[PDB]
């Protein structure tokens, strides 16, 4: 809906059209293919370098439309591309090019010195987005055609092996498309229209995409195992690192309420290095993958302690007591969230 | 005001502006940045999940403000009067709040030039202190310069270098002209530390903290300079003979630090120290300045050591080991044991504070039955009637 044609590119649409034609033909010929008599899969030859009689006009239209879609996508990314200097045509100079690599079609190749251009990581990021978006557009076009994913190419059932999200795509094809499009972007930079593009700052994402009924699961010992006197110990190994709490809970602790948000639980949270009982206070350290937290309770003196990998965790003060005052009540049981 | 101080304008009209600045603008800056320091230090990493990260232009403005305050405070503490503490505290807090990484990656050329010029001015002021303090003790410009240095330059540089070392911004900041300016600063700090003069032992400490912070902050192993080629971030390995010729260098790897001896030489010095049994008063500079520098150097350069890097262990600039650490700390507690009975001062406590990083670094297996002497001496000497620590 937001797409508009950029205000200085009206008269240059033609030149960009034949320019994209030039990139298309040079990319096709220097991807390893060459002009041949007949089309075969094993031949790896491109016979379509012939007069426009048979050459697919639909392929020409596809080339033009993907070029315009590419430029529209860069403008949609926020790239208010700027015209720098006409001197690109003057600066570009023909290097040594072999006779075989010289195109027999009659047009003069223009391979420029693309090594010295330093690709800033921002344009690398826009290149990643261009690859993702082009792959998505191709997948959408195939789905509109009726293609569906399969293990291998089946023309009869219209099963395509490559119809997967680009993040999970195979290395070879994504590398090929990625190099084709970096060549396209680098040729645009060679003509010199600089990418006044924005930077995508890091955005916080809650990451909570589980079932809406549960943001956490609480595991506890049975009520009948509640201990009301003595010195008790247990362990909690964290296979991963993240939102996890471990500690002691009252028999009446609710399962749908987060540990330590009320009076019914005393917990330690190593994701944010805090202790939880009726609130939040900083305590201890932050665990990692494979860390073992040892929880100790002493009901004789009404105290609680936590150790990370053997070392005793301590709060802002020098005390090792995570919780030092609580009524015994109906006892405590091991619990985690 | 400085242009027309001695002229017809002995009473500057802008008393309202000066008072408003010195009474509101500075303390407001100090308190605001102290409260919101985490906002400006935020980056791609997310320490403060709730609050957002400061913009790149925001950090550029913070750096510009720090540079402008430095330019203001240069050689004008006496004119500021009692506010000089306020300006230097503002510079301190701003130096903590700076984000050199992002500023260098995406920053205005004016801001980068301002930071480079601030560091170069610090080096030039240190060199002026050199030239006047040498054969100036007999004799005002010299007094004003030395007061400005001892009041602002040491705290400012110490705080900035501590921040740089703590956030590993040296690899992103100290390069080319910045790096040669830091070389000049290092030579100056070492010369002030080594030299003996009444003005020197009157401010030995602040030189100690500044030089230790610099040792922590500097991204090149200046002590073990013989392994120069291994370091990739050195000017001697990056930008080559053409720029040796373009901008002046000592041009020799071992001559880059003429007054700074080699790491092994300082190690031998501290080993026969307290074993030759020389008096504290003869040459007090080692245990007050050099040992802090050694501790900061080792604390910064442990992880690059060969024993921490079995991979490409031949491709490391520094060659520190846990045996180096325990030998140096052994020399430390030998010195304190032989010097606790006489020449009592707070410098033992300051040295212990400075060596706290190395005792944290050292593995606890050595703590077992090696620091047992440390605890038993520390308790038997504290067994006196008045308890401490
Ligand atoms: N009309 C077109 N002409 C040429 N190439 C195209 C066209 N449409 C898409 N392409 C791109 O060419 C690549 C494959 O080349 P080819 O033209 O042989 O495949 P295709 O005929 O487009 O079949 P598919 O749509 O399954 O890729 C695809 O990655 C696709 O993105
Ligand atoms: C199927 O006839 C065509 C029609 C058009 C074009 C080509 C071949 C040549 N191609 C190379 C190519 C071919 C097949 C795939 C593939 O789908 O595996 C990928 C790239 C570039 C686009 S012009």
């Amino acid at each position: 809906s937001q797409i508009v044609l950029p205000p200085h590119l009206e008269r240059i649409r033609e030149k960009l059209a034949e320019n994209i034609h030039e990139l298309w033909v040079m990319n096709k010929i220097e991807l390893g293919w060459q002009y041949g008599p007949v089309r075969d899969d094993n031949k790896r030859q491109h016979p379509c370098l012939v007069e426009f009689s048979k050459l697919p006009e639909q392929e020409r239209n596809y080339n033009l439309q993907m070029s315009l879609e590419t430029l529209k996508t860069l403008l949609a990314l926020g790239c208010h591309v700027g015209i720098s200097d006409e001197h690109a045509e003057d600066k570009v100079k023909k290097m040594k090019l072999p006779k075989n690599y010289q195109l027999t079609s009659g047009y003069k190749p223009a391979p420029m010195d693309l090594s010295f251009i330093k690709l800033t990581p921002s344009q690398e990021a826009m290149v990643d987005k261009l690859a993702e978006n082009a792959h998505n557009v191709w997948a959408r076009d195939r789905i509109r055609q009726g293609w569906t994913y399969g293990i291998q190419q089946d023309v009869k059932n219209r099963r395509n092996p490559r119809l997967v999200p680009y993040t999970l795509l195979d290395d070879r094809t994504k590398k090929s498309n990625k190099d084709s499009l970096r060549e396209a972007v680098r040729t645009l930079l060679g003509y010199g229209y600089n990418l006044e593009a924005p930077d995508q700052d890091h955005a916080a994402r809650a990451e909570v995409c589980s079932g809406t009924g549960e943001r956490f699961r609480i595991f506890r010992a049975e009520k009948t195992y509640a201990v009301k006197a003595g010195r008790w110990y247990f362990e909690f190994e964290t296979v991963t690192a993240g939102d996890m709490r471990v500690g002691w809970s009252r028999p009446g602790c609710q399962p749908d309420q987060e540990l330590g948000s009320d009076e019914r639980a005393f917990a330690f949270d190593g994701f944010k290095a805090q202790r939880w009982h009726q609130g939040n206070e900083h305590y201890g350290r932050s665990w990692q993958a494979g860390d073992v937290v040892g929880c100790m309770v002493d009901m004789n003196e009404h105290t609680m302690m936590f150790t990370l990998n053997g070392e005793i965790l301590l709060d802002d003060s020098g005390s090792e007591l995570a919780f030092k005052d609580f009524d015994v009540g109906d006892g405590f049981i091991p619990v985690c969230s | 005001f400085d242009g027309g101080s001695r002229g017809k304008g002995e009473h500057f009209p802008y008393e309202q502006e000066i008072k408003f600045f010195a009474k509101v603008v500075l303390p407001l800056i100090d308190q605001y940045f102290k409260n919101h320091r985490l906002y400006f230090l935020s980056a791609a990493s997310r320490p403060l999940c709730s609050g957002g990260h400061a913009s790149n232009k925001e950090k550029e403005m913070v750096t510009s403000l720090f540079c402008k305050l430095g330019v203001l405070v240069r050689h004008r503490i006496s004119l500021f009067g009692n506010d000089a503490t306020s300006i230097v505290n503002c510079l301190h807090i701003l130096g903590q709040t700076l984000d050199a990484r992002t500023v260098m990656k995406t920053g205005l050329e004016s801001v980068k030039s301002a930071l480079r010029a601030f560091l170069d001015n610090a080096a030039e002021d240190l060199e002026k202190t050199m030239e006047n303090l040498k054969q100036g003790q007999f004799t005002k410009g010299v007094t004003q310069i030395i007061n400005y240095t001892t009041v602002a330059l040491l705290p400012m540089l110490s705080s900035l270098f501590e921040h740089i070392g703590q956030h590993q911004f040296g690899e992103d900041l100290i390069l080319e002209d910045v790096q040669v300016s830091c070389y000049r600063i290092l030579t100056s700090l070492y010369a002030l530390g080594t030299s003996k003069s009444i003005y020197v032992e009157r401010q030995r400490s602040a030189l100690g903290e500044c030089l230790a912070a610099f040792a922590g902050a500097f991204p090149v192993a200046f002590l073990e300079t013989h392994l120069d080629k291994h370091n990739i971030y050195s000017i001697y390995n990056t930008k080559s003979s053409r720029e040796r010729a373009a901008l002046s260098l000592p041009t020799n790897v071992e001559d880059v630090c003429p007054n700074i001896p080699s790491l092994e030489k300082l190690m031998e010095e501290i080993v026969e120290l307290a074993e030759s049994g020389i008096r504290y008063t003869q040459m007090p500079h080692v245990m007050e300045v050099i040992l802090p520098m050694l501790c900061s150097y080792m604390s910064r350069w442990w992880e690059h050591g060969p024993e921490n890097n079995p991979e490409r262990a031949e491709m490391c600039c520094t060659a520190l080991n846990s045996e180096h650490m325990n030998t140096l700390l052994g020399n430390i507690l030998k010195i304190i044991y032989n010097n606790l009975g006489i020449d009592e001062g707070a410098w033992m406590k300051r040295l212990a504070v400075f060596s706290q990083p190395i005792i944290n670094k050292v593995k606890p297996q050595l703590l077992k039955t090696h620091f047992l002497p440390l605890m038993e001496k520390l308790k038997k000497k504290a067994a006196t009637v008045v308890s401490e620590e």
